[PDB]
């Protein structure tokens, strides 16, 4: 039996058992300091609704705080596969300041970037559930949505911003509401007439902490490792249909850096990352007779499908001089992730990880950029002469071009994430380095 | 960067084992059934 | 391991030694072996190089 | 140019990421362990197998410690493809375990249910599924081998297997009762099939054979376990209606320290229905065409994360009178709480309230000990049920507030607490610090 | 038990170890000091008619398709350890 | 490089460690969606890690299935399938740059980065077999793709 | 590359404005020989060209790499041939069968 395993030990096996140090059948559980995780909503100023602009104060109703949720109550101003994660293009955008300073800010795209890279398999289903509609909802249907923020405190306990240790400083989040939603308030370039304007709420989870830890805390210096979003939104070459169009742009990033991550986008349309097309889910109608290619299929606006995407290729380059060997945009788009993420990223999104495990919070290496005097992403375009309306055309072409339908993949939105220090000492703080 | 003297590099059966192998193969043995003297062409049988 | 950068290369045994030189620009051809005279260099101008080609296997 | 370039490009913000480094990433250094085996023993079942039986096994002293426990069984179709649901699951009613005569645990069919749709994901949920159920539109009269893993605390991690050989005076056992019916093996909604099977049933138990250090410390040393334990009882749910929103107050007799509740709203007829019966593709029998009928589900599709077909509006667990957080929807205790806590994705009906950062771990993450609250109670407010399950206009335009009229065929209300415990080993006999 | 994931029809695994998808050591069993081990395997019997999804579908634990029999190669892997030891400014295996 | 050749590469001293490699292959298709199946893992053949001529390990084609059978999951799983097939039913002629990543000890943790840097004195070698045919690519089942 | 470090890289354009600009006369003249076809050639006609590289140690010897005194760093050229050729394998966009 399993006598017949342990009886057939020998030299080889030294290295493994021998002088052994652990045991797997023992284990030895950490105890901990007594604490409690308590939901309270926050108060919101100013109206909420398409356009407006509002913000929240975090409330003194704990010690140390982590999770953050938005929620949304939107109605829908048509029918299933009219709307794509519409809670996550509502919250345009998310700000967060200390003291008066700013530490960080979130923006939808950001969300839809970062979903598209770093979150997976049921995580992200569970997700998109949370953000949108997936049960062939019909017009009118009314629905909460809850989209959670993606601050360095609101992923780990680890980072748990102390607001006891605050003592003299506001911390407050300032949330931007789209303009328009793709689906409940608009549908393409038209309004919806009747849409219902959102009903919002912010949630926080406070960290409630028993009597040792909170003095602690209230009364020591802290140096919390964090993380920060830098984005920058340039144009992008307008991809061409008789050539390949070609970029070289300004990284004007600092900091040590996490990775970059981009994507090029169609910004009439929420979430489209490659061209539209007449094959199933590439475009409104796609695969029949009413199919345009003007439109996507907005339930269905993201895809795997590379030959949709505009890059070809590309590198980057620091001080004039190659970071790496020029690879191509899929390279990009499937190796990068499988590498450094492990989920699957959808076409027109693209990664490069100056760090071994970017999707952790341990900074496994780091470029920094406020080292760098001159870097930059050069990048070069698919030729956009397929014809987007015929699936032969749409499917059988080459690895070098795309549909002329990418030509309308004009924004450039290029991200960076990099480790700052959020220092606090007597009540107050701020970030260590400014650039 | 990096050193790369594997041009004048001797191959990796110098730093191998030899005895660290399988197991000690109990089937080379010796031969110690010695059949019977008998009788032959040479040393033929006695009377009866 | 190895002695790498710094090792004592070959000077004349790597191609092999001469053994011919300038010795047959002026060659003998009888088989006997001819009166040898050593070089001294007695020219002020005009020299020359012959290596005076001593039979060292005589008949 | 390369790599090297960014190595050179050295500053004062590297230093709070790599001065004075501590580690490496490049070489990792493995632990020696002790020499240990691991083998499958069938053990012996008492009793008689067959529908609605009990039975029982004493874990034979076949090894050293115990982890895995997997129940065998042989289920046929008495129907066609969407006829099942995790039949093998629905069919192990419930198992006890037992220790020196004593309970130390007992797990449900229906917690089973439960467990998965709030733990297990992707493709482990998946795999799961492929050992409980007939997953590839088998027939009437298909036969398979199900494998049914059990999750007691020393079923989920070597960390907490059991040292048999310490318990020299007393056995461990498991009862297990065996189902009345299962669906679509022996039974049809409410009708028997005729000439159906009866199981046939085989309990695994993977036995960890030790070296001789090893076994002799673990039948001499007295041992403490931090262990799991779950708590539960059955309620009857106020009933919902067309015009009203129940509304319902569950004192919770609960004690000890808990990591999480659980709790889920059922149909009783049928196993894992915890959402509404509606004529929309999954959610009935016969969905999407003249035969649908919402008064029996689509079997195989009994599960659903369509929420418009969940029973709870909202919900706040109170502790002494006191809200321990702010009034939250029953979605945000479907999809968000495990969002943050768990990672997957949980089915509509389904829902979970972590005290602890992390629900589904071993090490404990903070608790909420019950045996301290005088009156905990559980709130809940149900959705009204006007909405004509059979019209998809009606259950698939509506509102938050509201659910389809088959909603209130969920009657049974399931409330789980996971908690903790101590297993204590010592003197030939095992044991229980808290009752 | 030992991975987490699904693996698909006509694909196997025997774990000698808890956790074999890791880097970590835990248990193995060293086939350098077992002179005979074998993989003894019983085969299901081919006499499901392919060509009629009910025969497929609608049958027994045992039993498998005619063109099961098509399936005549088997591939068998072992993982194992070994460690790889540099010095001098060379390397190779401790065990050869 | 070809169908059925066996090739090699020589690893380059331009850096320290390795870990992560990942071949680059371009395949065609030889007839319609449906018709291939992990076509870039079918074409590496075998692959064999060797320093200073003493092999270390190897993989085969099947191996590469069968690992990705029982040790990939989920997304990881089908990104994996996304580098190595065509999953968004694309048409014959199509043309695809596929990613196979090795599965070496070294290309799956950082914490065994082969020390090429430590082996100043050996070679560090990978052999690559390449298919004879690829079903979808250049045969369809027995059938020569012209 | 020297010791596995960039040490300069060169472009076909490179070549093209190097010599442009800094060849000429005769040198300029001959070195044409060697890349191009000068004597009226006709299609098919076949020639072995010669393309000088311009590194600095192929310039004066006065920086010849000392390949001697590099005993343990290895100096490799990585090359890329065009994918088209004027007058040879293309013809503007369209290809020369």
């Amino acid at each position: 039996g399993g006598l017949s395993q342990l009886v057939a030990y020998g030299a080889q096996d030294v290295y493994l058992t021998g002088n052994p140090q652990i045991t797997f059948f023992k284990t030895v559980y950490r105890r901990y300091t007594n604490f409690a995780i308590e939901s309270i909503q926050q108060t919101i100023n100013g109206s909420v609704g398409f356009g407006n602009k509002v913000s929240t104060q975090i409330s003194r109703n704990g010690d140390l705080i982590t999770d953050i949720v938005v929620e949304f109550v939107l109605t829908k101003g048509g029918n299933g596969g009219t709307t794509y994660y519409p809670a996550e293009e509502l919250l345009q955008d998310v700000e967060l300041e200390i003291g008066g300073q700013r530490i960080d800010k979130h923006y939808n795209d950001w969300f839809r970037t970062y979903d598209a890279l770093f979150r997976m398999n049921d995580d992200r289903y569970n997700y998109r559930r949370m953000t949108d509609w997936v049960n062939n909802e019909l017009v009118g249907a009314q629905k909460r949505f809850y989209v959670p923020l993606i601050f360095f405190f609101n992923q780990t306990p680890g980072l748990a911003l102390p607001l006891i240790a605050l003592q003299y400083h506001e911390v407050k989040l300032y949330f931007t509401l789209a303009s328009q939603v793709q689906g409940v308030n608009y549908n393409g370039s038209s309004a919806i007439a009747g849409a219902a304007q959102p009903t919002m709420s912010v949630w926080v989870d406070y960290i409630f902490l028993d009597t040792q830890e909170r003095t602690r805390f209230a009364q020591l210096p802290h140096e919390y490792l964090i993380e920060q979003l830098q984005f920058t939104g340039s144009e992008t070459a307008t991809p061409s249909a008789t050539t390949q169009a070609s970029q070289n742009i300004r990284l004007n990033f600092n900091h040590p850096t996490k990775y970059l991550a981009w994507n090029f986008n169609n910004p009439t349309n929420y979430g489209q990352y490659t061209a539209l097309a007449n094959i199933p889910g590439a475009c409104s109608g796609a695969g029949t007779a009413a199919a345009t290619v003007t439109t996507p299929d907005y339930g269905n606006t993201g895809t795997y499908n590379e030959q949709l995407a505009v890059l070809d290729s590309a590198k980057i380059q620091l001080n004039g001089q190659d970071r790496f060997a020029t690879r191509k945009g899929s390279y990009f788009n499937k190796v990068q992730p499988y590498q450094s993420i492990g989920g699957v990223t959808p076409a027109g999104v693209y990664l490069y990880s100056f760090a071994l495990k970017p999707a952790g919070r341990q900074p496994s290496g780091t470029c920094n950029f406020s080292r760098i005097d001159n870097a930059t992403l050069s990048l070069t375009y698919k030729t956009c002469s397929i014809d987007a309306t015929s699936p032969a055309a749409v499917l059988g072409n080459t690895e070098t071009v795309t549909a002329n339908t990418a030509t309308l993949l004009t924004a450039l939105n290029i991200y960076a994430k990099n480790y700052n220090v959020l220092r606090i000492m007597s009540g107050m703080g701020g970030l260590a380095y400014a650039n | 960067i990096n050193p790369n003297g594997e041009r004048d590099g001797t191959g990796s059966y110098v730093t191998e084992n030899m005895c660290s192998m399988t197991l000690e193969s109990q089937r080379g043995l010796v031969n110690r059934y010695i059949t019977p003297p008998g009788v032959t062409g040479v040393v033929q049988q006695g009377g009866e | 391991k190895n002695l790498q950068a710094q090792n004592f290369l070959t000077a004349t045994q790597w191609i092999g030694v001469n053994t011919q030189g300038s010795s047959l620009k002026n060659a003998n051809y009888d088989l006997r072996a001819d009166p040898i005279i050593p070089k001294a260099d007695v020219g002020p101008w005009m020299m020359s190089s012959v290596d005076p080609n001593i039979y060292q296997k005589p008949l």
